[PDB]
């Protein structure tokens, strides 16, 4: 159980190093889908002044 | 439809059938809480649901104990 | 944790039927005002194998990328788009290096992870070779912050928890290095 | 109904193997290692042998308890029901609650509280 | 003060930030009334149910109906069966349309 | 974690239930084939109870009732130990002390029902003995 | 074909016609099973299993336990189907049409590197944050043990 | 008193012996259960004589450096 | 102090041998525990400091000067009730030994006081449901503590079912509130007091209205009170209203922030209907406990008008009324537990079956109490005269203060009906006084030796033999003079209620 | 004197466990590996001549929420939930195939169709009273009433 | 009798039942509907309850039982589980050996005895 604690710590730091990389692509996807939503809404409601 | 109180037709004619309707009624409350908690990703709602399930169990045990002693009270000659 | 969510793939297609889930695509790419970046193409196992070398090489940018998220005060995705590309480029730099310096040492390790449930405890023999190679050719080291150097888990000579089944390519490659290197 | 009683016997014998005798883990790691070194991990023949071995270890452990289901039946007279309900409440339950307050104490004393790695 | 809106991993969930900004405004000392915090209250309710945003989706559905805009060309492509998230659909270079494996990971 | 393999198993077991019932209904020989004396319905002699041969026609002990009734409070005690199992590390000493307190209060109930001997069946109706006492005059 | 509707229609049919207490206890089991199964899929697998462990395993078999103790003694097809059909027509529990016709998603994020089950968080809060709620519950359980014995025990 | 039931506040030692002979199902369940909290109390003894407690886990999200953003950070630019 | 001593009483009672003297002595241990609780409570809790309101136990429990008033009152009334079970109410072994036949009686009562005292303090919907069950479960057990009795068990079964439906309504309102807001703490809900369906708090009130016996739900309370033993009815018909009415007042305090009129009309519909049934109902009744059940409903109707109005004068009206009504209720039931010694004994027609659970059951069993004991008859007369509202007793100031709060908030219709309903109810309070005294002069010189009190043994024939025990007599006299002579210190008491605050401040 | 006739059933029960385990270990491993070879069926079946030894992938257990995000991320890269790839640069199709699932948030069927579970003081007001819905509809209306400013 | 069957407190004399609007006999013809006007308490020990004489649970531990190592019909009358009365019905193996011995000489009567106790 003391070995699992260190095996747990090794894995959490491994995940912490990958977090900025995997979140940088997740922030881009959220931005990309957010711009596509507002592009579609402007397209549909362009005739409304 | 239920505004004419249809659920009264769906409850049997024994005291034990009332006890079950109370459980099925409360079961709806817990299912409503689990529904909201999961959508909100809120564990506080899941703490509430866990309490409701545990409290709804204690209510059943007391009610059955009263019903059990109610039953033996009639069958209490025991003069054999 | 296998909890159902509204944000990714669920356990079974019966969850999808109840939720009436639509898996929606968005063809629209990013606008040209945001300069493009080359996304990392590595899968799960290679990233977990090179995670501590991305941490050693991109430490400044990862900290700065996160510090932008802390100080953006809720507008993190939009106000850290430029700082989020340095991290993507830095991490692509490391995976490109491992492919051009330690291709076989790297592949051996993450084939072990794909063979042993993606657990670091099961792949120490392959991992030790990869760390030794990376140090001499890129100077990167694996360090677990918060503990003394003498008490890091991956340097434990006699671990309590060991793999049940051996990786043949790891055991064969290990003993070869016991001749090539342990002169 | 008869099949159900024997599915439970097989199951509860397997569960005792899982909880106390390591499940599918080998009796000897060396014998497990030596046997598997005779097969190449790049061919599907390796994985059949490992699956046969790993289920074999469980089967031998499980068989010992399916044996003990029968063995105790041939050696112990049937226990009276009134003395049977009082056994689990007045003897087993206090012990089982005594341990459930004992194991967390020993683990905490030596800073060995478990975590899912 | 007690924690409300705790995520399934022990941290703040999606809508905790909005609720916290409400508490800061209501318990603030520089406010004479609760008027300035009225917008923050709407955002917390909005974050949870999206009622105003779902309403906006209803008009954009209804406005396209009265103009004749084709749903397939204004909407976004979607797939209902997870087994048919094929590499042809995902856009991979030499991807087949054969179904993908969603049996066991 | 995918569970489409699990779903097929549950579906197959559901199909296996219909097969067990009907395989008897399609393999047994026709009642005419064996003896023709009747179906299970009309043959009320065959469709009846077993009373070892002789035809005949629940005031259970209160101790049995208290065994079942007290099962429910002691079950909710056990099921509410579940959250502590998967969080024993992250609650630390604080959650461990609370857990022990959560168990002490329930144990005071165990003491109470151990002293009253509530589960004992007892024998109040019978097993009486007396002293023969002469009453000389 | 959301077959969960057909399970309750059968259930709603037998609730209107049940006579003895055998069928009344059957309505209980026939209601938890749709509740458990509709929780296993969709919303919460953890509380589907907690319900089976706590309701079926603990409070349901107590009903049949006392039914054998209590006793076992002792309409028209047009009206039932008419009532069930009338009950079937209007099944919208809420009248926010957009909330019931418009779908939503969530965005995942990688900020949570310490991923653990819900039962880990619930224990984390129940044994720390709301330790009063946990302690009162053991107090309510304690009163029941005393409460059961005083009600039922004869002498 | 060859067989009398002991009084706890006058004969503490014999009172436990009566219960360790006639009620083994109570005496040793209490004895086992008390060995848990007893072992918890001896935790400070282990700290000073055997080994310190481990370092706590990094289970609070990404470790954010406690400083201001770097200003000269370059490289990997568009 | 309450909880810790309860465990000691639970364990100790299960050890010692079943006997009446030990059961009565353990009942005197609880009387100490309740007394000790009051001394510790009053020591730390002060009106001057609890004025702001203080959060406790992670904001689950919130305590202020309004709640703190009732906790001390609840503890006081629980002392006067335990005096009955802990000492002799008559001294005749046949009648009294019922109070000592149960060892868990005092334990269940101590369970309820923990339930009663925590209910006004709740500040979370999660703990609201838990605490309301702790109080609700304790009442069902106390109703069925005499498990041999057929009527008692039949009442607990009726009580459990109605309360279970009542608790489900309470649980469902909280779930609906959580569905809209996702918050459990009551203070956090107050931030969205304008953004939530205010009628879901009314659905919460409909559950609490069942538990206090308010019409149209009044039917079960009248049945329950007229079947339980008089010692049991003395507790279950007063205590739940002490802690629930305090909770209802607080919930209405938060509700009137948005001042929704539709909410007030429905509650006025229930208050108006209850006064009608509470007044016209008791006109045709023979059982005294059924009479005091209709009397209880009418007073709860008055106390809701003070709750519904909910102003600065409503705190004074409620705080004063809830105190005087408790003492009046204790005084009346204590007398009914005593005057059973004057019942005649047969040596016939109408075959009236009396049991040891309700020896005094009919109003005409109070006949000629002016003859058998004049001093205690006036005490019952003064108590009934307070319920009528004859000044300058305590009862007048309750109605006078309630009327001020009611009319100051425009409840003209309800104020007039309560004054009509009060006069209609005076008919059946006057019947109790008619039975007490009106046939005095015909029965003045009668040869009475068949009373129950005449089966008491003669001790010495030289020493004086008092007819009534010491403690019960001192309680009856004290509460009769407090009811009668409130005019002396009324000004100080009312000025002592101006200070009880519920977030008034400034 | 060991009876072999007595141990015959055990050797058959031992084969029962081995039969089930041997199939599961090999079939699931082979399927996972094959689908992790490429994005089409003409790649999965055939083995190239210039391809090296095959590295099987064992089935994965004890996962968490990151493995559900990693699985979809691997799907968008290789066409498999457990694909293998270590290219430092992803395909240009990676930036236009993110799968975001949209699902409804309606109450369970049992909560709104059961003959008994649907009856409640507040569930009728949600179903038959317009008080709540008219109040909320004001906020939706005032969204489009404020676009003029 | 055969089919059905029917104090610890002072016999209390209650006379003159009256309510606020009148006396009992003035409303006694309507009091059958008012259940709070029932003068008959259901807890009085003299309350007449015509309860049927349900026989005790009588199990037939009949011959077809492994315990009955012959032909036994054991009739058990029990309260709950504790046995009140038991009525063994022997004779299911009565073959009249005593009647048959009288018609046979002493040498022929001997085999009749090996068949009394089989073991
Ligand atoms: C176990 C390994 C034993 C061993 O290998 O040698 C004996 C064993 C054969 O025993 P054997 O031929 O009867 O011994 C010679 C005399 O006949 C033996 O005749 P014996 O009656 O004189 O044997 C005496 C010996 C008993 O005989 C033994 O030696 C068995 C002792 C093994 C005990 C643990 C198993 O002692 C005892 O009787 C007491 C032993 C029991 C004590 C309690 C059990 C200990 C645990 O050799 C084998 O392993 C082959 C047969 C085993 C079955 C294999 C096939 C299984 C069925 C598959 C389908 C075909
Ligand atoms: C794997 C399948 C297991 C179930 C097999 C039985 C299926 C038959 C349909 C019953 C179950 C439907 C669920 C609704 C309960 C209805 C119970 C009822 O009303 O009685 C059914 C049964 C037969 O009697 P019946 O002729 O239908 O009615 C008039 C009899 N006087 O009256 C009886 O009590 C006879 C014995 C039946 C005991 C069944 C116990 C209750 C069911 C629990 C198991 C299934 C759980 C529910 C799953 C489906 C939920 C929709
Ligand atoms: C016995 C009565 C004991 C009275 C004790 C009352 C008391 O001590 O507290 C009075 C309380 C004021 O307390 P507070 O404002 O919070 O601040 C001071 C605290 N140190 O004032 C309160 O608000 C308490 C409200 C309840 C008061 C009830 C009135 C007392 C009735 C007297 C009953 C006497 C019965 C006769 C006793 C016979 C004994 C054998
Ligand atoms: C009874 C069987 C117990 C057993 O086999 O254990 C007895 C002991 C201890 O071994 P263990 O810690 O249980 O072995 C588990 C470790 N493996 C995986 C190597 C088997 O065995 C001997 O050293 C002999
Ligand atoms: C090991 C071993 O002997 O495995 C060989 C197996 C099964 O062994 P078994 O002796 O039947 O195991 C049963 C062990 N009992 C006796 C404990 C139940 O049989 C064959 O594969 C042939
Ligand atoms: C799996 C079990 C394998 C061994 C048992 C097979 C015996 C069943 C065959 C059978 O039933 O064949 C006889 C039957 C019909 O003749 P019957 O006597 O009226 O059938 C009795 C059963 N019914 C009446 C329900 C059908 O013929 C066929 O339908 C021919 C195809
Ligand atoms: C330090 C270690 C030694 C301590 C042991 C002393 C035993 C006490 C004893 O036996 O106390 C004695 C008393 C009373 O016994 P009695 O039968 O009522 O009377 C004695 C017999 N007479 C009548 C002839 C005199 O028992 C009790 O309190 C009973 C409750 C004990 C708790 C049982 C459950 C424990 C659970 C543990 C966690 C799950």
């Amino acid at each position: 159980n003391r070995e699992k604690i260190e095996l747990k710590r090794e894995k959490l730091w491994a995940r912490a190093h990958l977090m900025p990389l995997l979140q940088a692509e997740q922030d881009r996807n959220v931005v990309r889908r957010t711009f596509a939503y507002y592009k579609r809404e402007g397209e549909i409601m362009k005739d409304v002044p | 439809m239920d505004l004419i109180l249809l659920m009264l037709v769906a409850v049997g004619l024994n005291i034990i059938d009332i006890y079950i309707m109370i459980e099925i009624l409360i079961m709806g409350c817990t299912v409503n809480t689990i529904y909201s908690a999961s959508l909100d990703n809120d564990m506080i709602g899941l703490i509430y649901s866990l309490i409701q399930i545990i409290i709804a169990g204690v209510e059943s045990a007391i009610g059955l104990s009263i019903l059990v002693n109610y039953n033996r009270i009639r069958n209490s000659e025991e003069i054999e | 944790s296998s909890t159902h969510t509204n944000d990714s793939l669920n356990s079974s297609n019966y969850v999808d039927k109840l939720k009436d889930t639509h898996f929606v695509f968005e063809n629209d790419k990013l606008p040209s005002e945001i300069p493009d970046v080359e996304e990392v193409g590595a899968t799960t196992a290679p990233l977990l194998s090179a995670a501590y070398f991305i941490g050693a090489k991109c430490q400044d940018y990862n900290d700065d990328f996160m510090l932008c998220q802390k100080e953006a005060k809720g507008n993190g995705p939009i106000d850290c788009l430029k700082e989020g590309r340095r991290v993507t480029r830095c991490a692509s730099g490391v995976l490109k290096d491992l492919n051009t310096h330690c291709s076989d040492e790297f592949r051996l390790h993450w084939q072990c992870l794909s063979f042993s449930n993606l657990e670091y405890k099961n792949c120490r023999k392959a991992e030790s070779l990869l760390n030794k190679c990376v140090f001499e050719k890129m100077n990167l080291v694996k360090k677990i912050p918060g503990i003394p150097e003498d008490r890091q888990i991956h340097l434990k000579q006699n671990p309590v928890l060991k793999p049940v089944a051996l990786h043949q390519d790891s055991e064969v490659a290990f003993k070869k290095a016991q001749n090539e290197n342990s002169i | 109904f008869f099949l159900s009683e024997y599915c439970s016997m097989v199951l509860m014998s397997t569960l005792t193997a899982i909880f106390f005798f390591g499940g599918y883990l080998p009796f000897s790691n060396t014998i497990h290692h030596l046997i598997l070194n005779l097969f190449d991990q790049h061919s599907i023949y390796y994985f059949i042998i490992e699956g046969i071995l790993l289920s074999g270890y469980l089967a031998i452990k499980a068989n010992f308890f399916m044996f003990s289901f029968v063995w105790i039946r041939a050696a112990a007279p049937r226990l009276r029901y009134d003395l049977l309900i009082l056994f689990c409440w007045y003897v087993l339950l206090p012990i089982v609650f005594a341990i459930v307050v004992f194991a967390p104490g020993i683990l905490y004393c030596f800073d060995a509280l478990p975590v899912i790695i | 003060a007690p924690l409300q809106q705790v995520g399934r991993h022990g941290g703040p969930n999606k809508c905790f930030g909005e609720f916290q900004r409400v508490v800061e405004c209501m318990t603030n000392a520089k406010h004479d009334s609760y008027e300035p915090c009225n917008n923050l209250k709407n955002d917390y309710l909005e974050c949870r149910k999206h009622k105003v945003e779902r309403y906006k989706a209803f008009l954009m559905q209804k406005h396209a109906e009265e103009l004749g805009k084709d749903p397939e060309e204004i909407g976004a492509p979607f797939v209902r069966k997870r087994r048919f998230l094929t590499s042809k659909t995902l856009g991979l270079v030499d991807g087949d349309d054969y179904e993908i494996g969603v049996e066991k990971i | 974690m995918l569970q489409d393999l699990f779903n097929n198993y549950v579906i197959l077991v559901g199909i296996l239930g219909l097969i067990f019932l009907g395989v008897n209904y399609f393999i047994v020989e026709s009642p005419r084939m064996d003896e023709n004396n009747g179906n299970i319905s009309d043959y009320i002699e065959k469709s009846g109870p077993f009373e070892c041969g002789f035809s005949s026609f629940n005031p259970i002990p209160i101790a049995f009732i208290l065994v079942a009734l007290l099962f429910l409070p002691f079950d909710l005690e056990v099921s509410s130990m579940l959250p502590y199992i998967v969080s024993i590390y992250s609650v630390g000493i604080y959650g461990l002390i609370i857990f022990i307190l959560f168990l002490l209060i329930l144990i005071v109930g165990f003491i109470y029902e151990f002293n009253t001997k509530s589960l004992s069946i007892t024998t109040i109706l019978h097993k009486k003995n007396k002293a023969l006492v002469k009453n000389l005059y | 074909m959301n077959l969960e509707i057909l399970d309750l229609s059968i259930l709603g049919f037998y609730s209107l016609i049940s006579s003895n207490s055998f069928e009344s206890i059957a309505i209980l089991v026939a209601t938890i099973m749709p509740v458990i199964t509709e929780l296993w899929y969709n919303y919460s697998q953890l509380f589907a299993l907690l319900y089976t462990l706590i309701y079926v395993g603990a409070v349901v078999i107590l009903f049949v336990f006392i039914l054998s103790v209590i006793n076992e003694k002792e309409s028209g097809l047009f009206i039932l189907i008419l009532v069930l059909l009338l009950d079937d027509l209007d099944d919208n529990e809420s009248n926010d049409n957009d909330y019931n016709n418009v779908y939503i998603t969530d965005y995942a994020d990688w900020f949570n590197n310490y991923n653990e089950s819900d039962l880990s968080v619930i224990g984390n809060l129940l044994f720390t944050e709301y330790a009063l709620l946990l302690l009162i519950i053991s107090f309510i359980l304690l009163m029941s043990i005393i409460g059961l014995i005083l009600i039922v025990k004869k002498d | 008193a060859i067989g009398d039931y002991p009084v706890y506040y006058k004969q503490p030692i014999r009172w436990l012996s009566y219960h360790a002979h006639t009620r083994p199902h109570v005496f040793y369940a209490i004895a086992v259960a008390a060995l848990g909290p007893v072992f918890m109390m001896a935790t400070p003894l282990r700290r000073k004589f055997l080994y310190d407690d481990h370092e706590p886990l990094p289970a609070n999200g990404y470790p954010l450096p406690n400083r201001s953003r770097d200003k000269t950070l370059t490289g990997y630019d568009d | 102090m309450l909880f810790t001593s309860l465990l000691l009483i639970i364990v100790y009672g299960s050890l010692v041998n079943k006997s009446h003297l030990l059961t009565k002595l353990i009942n005197r241990l609880g009387l100490i525990i309740i007394i000790y609780t009051l001394l510790i409570h009053l020591n730390i809790n002060t009106l001057e400091n609890l004025s702001i309101g203080i959060n406790m136990f992670n904001n689950l429990l919130l305590i202020n000067s309004f709640n703190n008033t009732i906790i001390e009152l609840i503890l006081i009334i629980c002392i006067l009730y335990v005096l009955l079970i802990s000492f002799n109410i008559t001294g005749l072994s046949i009648i009294d030994n019922l109070n000592y036949s149960k060892r868990t009686f005092i334990v269940i009562v101590l369970f309820n006081i923990i339930g009663l005292t925590l209910l006004p303090l709740v500040n979370d919907i999660m703990i609201l449901f838990i605490i309301i069950e702790l109080q609700s479960y304790s009442l069902y057990l106390l109703t069925a503590i005499f498990n041999e009795s057929h009527n008692s068990t039949k009442s607990a079964l009726y009580y459990f079912i109605v309360g279970s439906i009542a608790s489900f309504i309470i649980l469902d309102a909280t779930v609906s509130i959580y569905d809209d807001l996702g918050l459990t703490n009551i203070q956090y809900i107050l931030m969205y007091i304008d953004k939530l369906e205010i009628f879901d708090l009314l659905c919460l009130l409909f559950g609490l209205f069942i538990k206090i016996g308010l019409a149209p739900f009044y039917s079960y309370s009248i049945t329950i009170y007229s079947l339980s033993p008089t010692i049991i009815t003395n507790y279950i018909s007063l205590m739940p209203k002490l802690s629930i009415l305090t909770l209802i007042y607080i919930i209405m305090h938060y509700i009137n922030i948005v001042n929704n009129t539709d909410l007030n009309y429905v509650i006025s519909f229930l208050i108006l209907i209850s006064m009608f049934i509470g007044s016209f109902g008791g006109l045709n009744v023979i059982r005294i406990k059924t009479l005091l059940a209709y009397s209880s409903l009418l007073n709860v109707s008055y106390m809701l008008l003070a709750i519904l109005s909910n102003s600065n004068e409503s705190i004074i009206a409620y705080i004063y009324y809830i105190i005087q009504y408790s003492l009046t209720h204790i005084n009346i039931f204590s007398i009914i537990l005593v005057i059973s010694i004057y019942l005649p004994i047969m040596n016939n027609m109408l075959n009236v079956m009396i049991t040891k659970y309700s020896p005094i059951e009919y109003i005409n069993q109070l006949k000629n109490l002016f003859i058998n004991n004049i001093f205690i008859a006036i005490a019952l007369c003064i108590s009934i005269f307070s319920l009528i509202g004859i000044p300058p007793l305590t009862g007048f100031y309750g109605k006078y203060l309630v009327l001020i709060s009611g009319l100051n908030n425009g409840y003209v219709l309800l104020s007039i009906v309560l004054i009509i309903a009060s006069s209609i109810s005076t008919v059946y309070y006057a019947t109790i006084l008619k039975v007490l005294s009106f046939d005095t002069l015909s029965f003045k010189d009668i040869i009475s030796n068949n009373l129950i009190i005449n089966t008491s043994p003669e001790n010495n024939n030289n020493e004086i033999k008092p007819e009534i025990s010491n403690v019960i007599s001192y309680v009856i006299s004290s509460l009769t003079l407090i009811i009668l002579l409130i005019i002396i210190q009324y000004e100080n008491i009312v000025k002592g209620a101006y200070l009880v605050l519920l977030y008034n401040w400034v | 004197m060991i009876p072999f006739e007595a141990l015959i059933p055990y050797a058959i029960m031992f084969a029962g466990f081995c039969l089930g385990g041997g199939v599961m270990n090999s079939a699931i491993t082979a399927d996972i590996t094959k689908r992790a070879r490429g994005p089409n069926q003409e790649i999965k079946r055939n083995v190239g001549e210039d391809e090296g030894p095959r590295n099987y992938t064992k089935p994965r257990y004890n996962t968490d929420q990151w493995d559900k995000y990693f699985a979809v991320r691997d799907l968008r890269l290789t066409g498999s939930l457990r694909g293998q790839s270590d290219n430092a640069v992803a395909e240009e199709s990676f930036k236009t195939n993110s799968i975001q699932p949209y699902s409804n948030t309606r109450r369970p069927w049992v909560l709104r169709r059961h003959i008994i579970m649907k009856n409640s003081p507040t569930k009728w007001a949600r179903k038959y009273s317009s008080r709540r819905d008219e109040r909320e509809q004001e906020i939706k209306d005032d969204y489009i009433r404020g676009m003029g400013e | 009798n055969d089919f059905y069957d029917v104090n610890d407190f002072f016999p209390v004399q209650v006379d003159g039942i009256e309510s606020s609007l009148g006396k009992y006999e003035e409303f006694a013809k309507d009091a059958h509907e008012w259940e709070s006007w029932n003068l008959q308490n259901e807890d009085h020990p003299e309350y007449p309850v015509k309860r049927t004489k349900i026989r005790h649970f009588t199990l037939n531990f009949g011959p077809q039982h492994p315990a009955a190592h012959g032909v036994l019909r054991l009739i058990l009358e029990l309260h709950g589980e504790e046995i009140l009365r038991s009525d063994p019905h022997v004779g299911l193996l009565h073959r009249g050996t005593e009647k048959l011995i009288e018609s046979k000489t002493y040498m022929q009567a001997l085999p009749y005895f090996d068949r009394l106790d089989y073991v």
